[PDB]
């Protein structure tokens, strides 16, 4: 797939907010997901269908979007996890395989 | 329920690979898409492909590895990632995962879940 | 949501149909196609189906085809009407063989000749006369019933295997569930185009030369508590049996009319010997003790008695057996002479009777005469199963039995079922305007697969036997055209996926998009909305594909 | 039958002439094929009629799946393989009759049909119409 993201890294005051932007070139009808990857770990799923909170994930992680622009807002932020946040998307068909994932943004707060 | 993953080692450049991902405590059933990804330093997860438990369909990103990648079902509890020639394996690690999709009814499906992940492994060469 | 039309939906209905008769490509054979069965078996993962060997039309169909081909082989043969005359018989001095005199018809109809032939006592009926020790008078059996037909030279008694193959649009489902008892669910099924070859071996009591059970001995019945049903026992090991008629008969040829002859038994070479069968004793005993135990599992707290023959009528009391065209009626009472109690040389000699008049298939008047066969009449075969009949005394008494030939075929055909493929179906989507391999999986998964797989259905595009083929071809055409026609009227060219303008009714199904697509297989869906089939079709053909043309194109006048 | 062209997407009277000449003629002549649309003797007639129907339907069906309604001339999205024939456009069209051509590329018949039915006429629908959701 064709996708981009911004920024490459993020920061915030502890207890404040962080925004990570997923910028697809492709127009996606609410089929993306957000992941949190702590160092040494597989990424953990945070959000489904661009905005639904995944089980086991705190309310701190919220987001929305449409078309090509989607974003993750983290609020009441701690970077205890020291994770990189990522955007995921992909579609299965028999003629084409449309898949990808971003580079994500590294988060540090204080 | 968790995934275990093993079989990576250092091999000759251009050598084959058979990584096995195991369904510890479970078997794969309907809507279980058993997938693989590539994790490069500084990047995210590039897509390798997946198989559908309950059938014999294996979908993979040939645009990355046509003739290089095969994803094969083995036991009802396991999948093998089969590579015919390793290069980038020395950079990005491999992870297996258990995911799920939503079907459109128009001949395809979209990703939703990746709930179980294996620990992953690097398979380098020299 | 909206109704979407799909083509190539992997569902099926139980269905009866005429199957093709296929023969041995290397080859009663002119009627069947000598092709490659091409048994490209495909296993359907995660599929459970209901089989019932007692309601299998393939068995009934085979019964008819076996009989029909057998009858054709006797069609050009001689009717022995000239032999229904008084026979003067004397004891052969070379106690079952009698020497009989006839006044036979010569090539010329105005002359008779005095001839003689030897007969088995079983084929001869006394007239109102007694044995005097020298001579008496007889009738041939069945001269009061039918003009029994002589088998022609080159009538074959070779049980050449038959393969049944599905017509396009049909599939044969095979049950691979080892230990399946013939009814109920089979949790391991696969599909084939053709069945394995089945040898139409004819026998009673002991089933010969069939397929052995993969696992342990399996006992099957329509109803195990019904004492009128036959119990079919499938052995997992064969038992060696060899039968022979060691008495050196000579074939004589008697003209009995203008262009026809009768083959007579005569000139016995010296010795008189009884026909018999040679059965391994240890294998027979092990077999029954093992059967006894399996029966005990079905009939616990009972003594099992494999102790009795039918009662004395040769036709149902003995083992009907054929050897190279010869007909044996062997006495098995020495085999079925034992019991079983769950908490409690070296061969067996079976004397046999030989008979030349055969009431084949239990029909009356359809009589065949078996001519004498010269030489070494010995046949070695495998007992592969038993036909037992269960009989107050806290004992389950069993007798060998049979005569209903269908049981000899149920014993092979129990593994197969015929179904009809129904490629059209509908399901809701959000958009407004190897074939069965995708089975057992969800509809969603199949819908992806079918973008390719649906096209495998495109591979489906002698007297009465000519008719069977014509009906088969005509039907295949008819069904094809009906589906093409429906798709045409619904505006679904490019048929694999066709969106329509008909809205989805929650009254048909109130399940959500994902509840339906990810938690159901196509057959489950077909059942859940099956009675709305006509409703949907009307909405598509009478309304949406009419309105969508008239309101767009007639306005272009 | 098939032959290469440069474009991407009385019946036998035109015989003995080159394919080129026939291709012009066939824009009319091909339609003459549309004129083809007692015991054992009853059977002989039934088999004859059934077969005629069967062959007709098989050809109609292939044309349908290849997207070739308006069948006299149907361009496709399948590229020509030099491995089937490495003759030039004019070497083929002006120096061969249709039967000669049929023999020269005859064993690729199944290959071409698969390329047309499994790939190009599937891909050309799925990649254009399912996107219209
Ligand atoms: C052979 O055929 C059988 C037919 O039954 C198939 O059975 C299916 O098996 C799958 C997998 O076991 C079933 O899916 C599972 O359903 C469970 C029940 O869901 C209810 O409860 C949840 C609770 O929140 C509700 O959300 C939901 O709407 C239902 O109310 C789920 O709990 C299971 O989820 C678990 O695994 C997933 C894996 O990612 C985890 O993420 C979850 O957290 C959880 O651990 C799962 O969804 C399916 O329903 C069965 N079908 C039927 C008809 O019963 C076999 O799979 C099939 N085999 C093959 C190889 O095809
Ligand atoms: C269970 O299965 C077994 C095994 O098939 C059956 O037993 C066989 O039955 C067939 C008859 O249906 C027997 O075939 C006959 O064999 C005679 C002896 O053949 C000799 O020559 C051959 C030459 O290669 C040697 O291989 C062989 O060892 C012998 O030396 C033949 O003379 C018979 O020929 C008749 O039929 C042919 C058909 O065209 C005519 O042309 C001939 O003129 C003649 O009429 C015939 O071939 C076979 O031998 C049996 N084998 C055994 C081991 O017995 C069982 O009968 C079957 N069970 C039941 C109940 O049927
Ligand atoms: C055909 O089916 C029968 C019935 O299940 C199978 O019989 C089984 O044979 C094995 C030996 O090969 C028996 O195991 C041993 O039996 C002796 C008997 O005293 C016992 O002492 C040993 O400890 C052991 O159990 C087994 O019990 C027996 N089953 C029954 C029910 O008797 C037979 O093997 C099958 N044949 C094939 C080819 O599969
Ligand atoms: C038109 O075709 C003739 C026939 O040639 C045959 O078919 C060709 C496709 C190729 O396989 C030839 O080798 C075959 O012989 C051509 O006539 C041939 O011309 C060559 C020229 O050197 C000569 O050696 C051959 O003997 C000729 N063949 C015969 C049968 O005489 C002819 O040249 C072709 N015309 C054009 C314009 O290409
Ligand atoms: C069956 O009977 C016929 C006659 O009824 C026996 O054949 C005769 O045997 C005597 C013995 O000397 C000959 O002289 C005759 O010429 C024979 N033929 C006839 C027509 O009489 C015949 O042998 C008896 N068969 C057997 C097997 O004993
Ligand atoms: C064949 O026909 C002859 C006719 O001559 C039968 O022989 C006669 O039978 C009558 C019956 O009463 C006797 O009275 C004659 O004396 C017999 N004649 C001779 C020469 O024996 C002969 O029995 C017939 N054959 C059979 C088998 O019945
Ligand atoms: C043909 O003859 C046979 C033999 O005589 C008849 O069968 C007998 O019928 C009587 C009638 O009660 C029975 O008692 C005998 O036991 C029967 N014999 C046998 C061997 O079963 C037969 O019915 C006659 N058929 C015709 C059409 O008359
Ligand atoms: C088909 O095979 C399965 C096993 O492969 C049989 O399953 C048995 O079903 C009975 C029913 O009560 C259970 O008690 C057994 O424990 C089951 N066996 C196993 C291994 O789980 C099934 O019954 C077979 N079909 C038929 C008609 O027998
Ligand atoms: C074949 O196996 C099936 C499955 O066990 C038997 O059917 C079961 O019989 C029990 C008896 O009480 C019933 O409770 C079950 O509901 C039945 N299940 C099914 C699927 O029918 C069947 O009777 C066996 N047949 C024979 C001949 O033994
Ligand atoms: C279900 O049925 C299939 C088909 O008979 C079984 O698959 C066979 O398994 C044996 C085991 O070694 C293989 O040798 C055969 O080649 C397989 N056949 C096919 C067509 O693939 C399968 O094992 C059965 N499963 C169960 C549980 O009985
Ligand atoms: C086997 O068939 C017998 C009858 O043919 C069934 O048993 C009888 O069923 C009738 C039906 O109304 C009852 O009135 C009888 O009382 C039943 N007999 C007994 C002794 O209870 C029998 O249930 C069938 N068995 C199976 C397994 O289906
Ligand atoms: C099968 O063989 C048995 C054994 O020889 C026969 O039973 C015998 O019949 C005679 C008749 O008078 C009796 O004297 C014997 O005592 C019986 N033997 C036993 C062990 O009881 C039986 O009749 C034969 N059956 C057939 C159909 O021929
Ligand atoms: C059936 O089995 C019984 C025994 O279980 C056989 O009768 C025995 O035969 C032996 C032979 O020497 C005698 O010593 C015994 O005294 C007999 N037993 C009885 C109770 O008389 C019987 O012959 C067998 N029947 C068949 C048809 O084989
Ligand atoms: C089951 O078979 C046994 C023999 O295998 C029968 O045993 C006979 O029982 C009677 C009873 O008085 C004895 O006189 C016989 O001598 C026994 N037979 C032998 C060979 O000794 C038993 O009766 C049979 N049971 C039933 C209910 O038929
Ligand atoms: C099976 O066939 C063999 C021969 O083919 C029979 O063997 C004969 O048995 C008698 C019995 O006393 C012996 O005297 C002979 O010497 C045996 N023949 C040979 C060549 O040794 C055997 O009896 C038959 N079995 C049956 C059950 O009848
Ligand atoms: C058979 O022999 C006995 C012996 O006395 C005789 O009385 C009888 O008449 C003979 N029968 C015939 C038919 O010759
Ligand atoms: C009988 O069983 C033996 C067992 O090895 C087998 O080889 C032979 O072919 C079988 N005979 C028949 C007629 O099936
Ligand atoms: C076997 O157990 C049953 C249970 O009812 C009993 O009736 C029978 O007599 C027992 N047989 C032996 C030999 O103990
Ligand atoms: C019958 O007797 C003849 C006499 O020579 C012999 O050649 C032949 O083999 C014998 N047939 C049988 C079946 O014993
Ligand atoms: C019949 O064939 C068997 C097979 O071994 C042989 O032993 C027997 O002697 C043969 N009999 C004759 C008469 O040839
Ligand atoms: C559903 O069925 C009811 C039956 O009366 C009908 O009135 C209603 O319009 C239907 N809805 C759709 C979407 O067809
Ligand atoms: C169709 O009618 C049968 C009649 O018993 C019923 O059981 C089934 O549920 C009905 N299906 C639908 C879709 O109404
Ligand atoms: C020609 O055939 C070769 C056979 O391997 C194939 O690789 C190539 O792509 C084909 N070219 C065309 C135009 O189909
Ligand atoms: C087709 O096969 C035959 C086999 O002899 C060969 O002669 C012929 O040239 C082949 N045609 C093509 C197009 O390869």
């Amino acid at each position: 797939i064709k996708m981009t993201q911004t920024p490459s890294s993020v920061s915030a005051a502890v207890g404040g907010t962080v925004t990570v932007n997923c910028r697809a070139s492709e127009d996606i009808e609410s089929y993306l997901a957000w992941y949190q990857q702590k160092p040494g770990q597989p990424p953990k799923l945070l959000i489904y269908d661009t905005s639904k909170l995944a089980s086991g994930v705190p309310s701190r992680f919220k987001g929305s979007g449409s078309g090509t622009q989607f974003a993750l807002t983290i609020s009441g932020v701690q970077c205890d996890d020291a994770a990189t946040y990522y955007c995921l998307y992909g579609y299965i068909s028999s003629d084409r395989i449309d898949f990808g994932f971003g580079g994500g943004t590294e988060l540090v707060v204080k | 329920q968790s995934l275990e993953e093993s079989g990576g080692d250092l091999v000759k450049p251009g050598a084959s690979l058979t990584l096995t991902c195991t369904a510890s405590g479970f078997s794969f059933g309907w809507n279980d898409y058993m997938s693989w990804v590539r994790q490069a330093p500084g990047k995210g997860l590039e897509w390798i492909g997946c198989i559908y438990a309950g059938s014999t369909r294996s979908t993979y990103y040939a645009n990355w590895a046509k003739g290089r990648l095969t994803i094969s079902k083995t036991s009802s509890t396991a999948v093998t990632l089969q590579m015919t020639s390793l290069t980038a394996a020395d950079t990005a690690t491999y992870f297996c995962a258990r995911g799920a999709v939503t079907y459109d009814g128009l001949g395809g499906a979209y990703l939703k879940h990746f709930n179980l992940w294996g620990p992953g492994t690097l398979v380098t060469v020299s | 949501l909206w109704v979407t039309v799909y083509y190539g939906v992997p569902v099926w209905k139980d269905a009866e149909t005429t199957l093709f008769c296929a023969s041995d490509a290397k080859a009663a054979t002119h009627a069947c196609v000598p092709t490659d069965p091409n048994p490209q078996e495909m296993v359907l993962e995660n599929v459970t189906e209901n089989f019932n060997m007692w309601k299998n039309d393939m068995v009934e169909q085979m019964h008819t085809d076996v009989i029909s081909l057998w009858d054709q082989s006797l069609k050009p043969c001689v009717k022995l009407t000239p032999l229904c005359v008084t026979l003067e018989c004397r004891q052969v001095n070379t106690e079952e063989i009698k020497n009989c005199s006839f006044n036979a018809t010569t090539e010329l109809r105005d002359k008779k000749q005095k001839v003689y032939a030897l007969f088995y006592r079983l084929d001869i009926v006394p007239l109102e006369e007694e044995r005097k020790g020298n001579s008496s008078k007889y009738r041939l059996i069945n001269c009061n019933t039918s003009a029994c037909t002589q088998a022609c030279p080159k009538v074959t008694f070779d049980p050449i295997p038959i393969h049944y193959c599905a017509p396009a649009g049909y599939a044969i489902l095979k049950c691979n569930n080892k230990t399946f008892n013939g009814t109920g669910p089979c949790n391991n099924v696969s599909t084939v185009q053709c069945t394995h070859g089945i040898k139409p071996v004819v026998s009673t009591q002991l089933l010969l030369n069939g397929s052995l059970a993969e696992g342990e001995i399996i006992i099957r019945s329509e109803n195990l508590t019904n004492n009128v049903k036959t119990i079919i026992v499938h052995l997992n090991e064969s038992v060696e049996i060899v039968c022979t008629r060691p008495n050196n008969y000579t074939r004589k040829s008697i003209r009995i009319g203008p262009g026809q002859t009768f083959y007579a038994t005569g000139d016995i070479i010296g010795n008189i010997r009884q026909a018999y069968c040679n059965i391994s004793k240890d294998d027979w005993i092990r077999t029954l003790q093992r059967v006894g135990k399996k029966l005990a599992e079905h009939f616990p707290r009972r003594i099992i008695n494999f102790t009795s023959p039918a009662g004395g009528d040769l036709e149902i009391t003995t083992h009907s057996f054929n050897c190279r065209g010869e007909f044996f009626y062997c006495n098995t009472s020495s085999l079925f002479n034992s019991t079983y109690n769950p908490n409690d040389s070296l061969d067996i000699t079976i004397p046999c009777r030989i008979k030349q008049i055969i009431n084949m298939w239990q029909r009356v008047g359809q009589c065949m005469y078996a001519p004498p066969i010269e030489g070494n009449i010995t046949c070695k075969s495998n007992i592969t199963g038993l036909l037992l009949v269960r009989d107050s005394n806290e004992t389950e008494i069993f007798r060998p039995g049979g005569g209903d030939m269908r049981n000899n075929w149920r014993s092979e055909l129990y593994k197969y079922k015929v179904v009809e493929i129904k490629p059209l179906g509908i399901a809701p989507t959000r958009c407004k305007r190897g074939f069965l391999g995708a089975a057992g999986s969800t509809m969603g998964a199949a819908s992806i697969t079918l973008t390719v797989q649906a096209r495998q259905l495109l591979s489906g595009i002698l007297g009465v036997w000519g008719i069977k083929q014509l009906q088969t071809r005509v039907l295949a055409i008819e069904r094809y055209l009906k589906d093409q026609q429906l798709l045409g009227i619904w505006g679904c060219s490019g048929k694999l996926i066709c969106t329509t303008a008909v809205p989805w009714n929650s009254s048909w199904s109130n399940k959500s998009h994902d509840e339906i697509w990810g938690n159901m297989t196509w057959m489950q869906w077909d059942r859940e909305i099956g009675n709305y089939t006509n409703t949907i079709y009307r909405l598509l053909e009478d309304s949406q594909n009419q309105q969508e043309q008239n309101e767009k194109d007639l306005l272009a006048c």
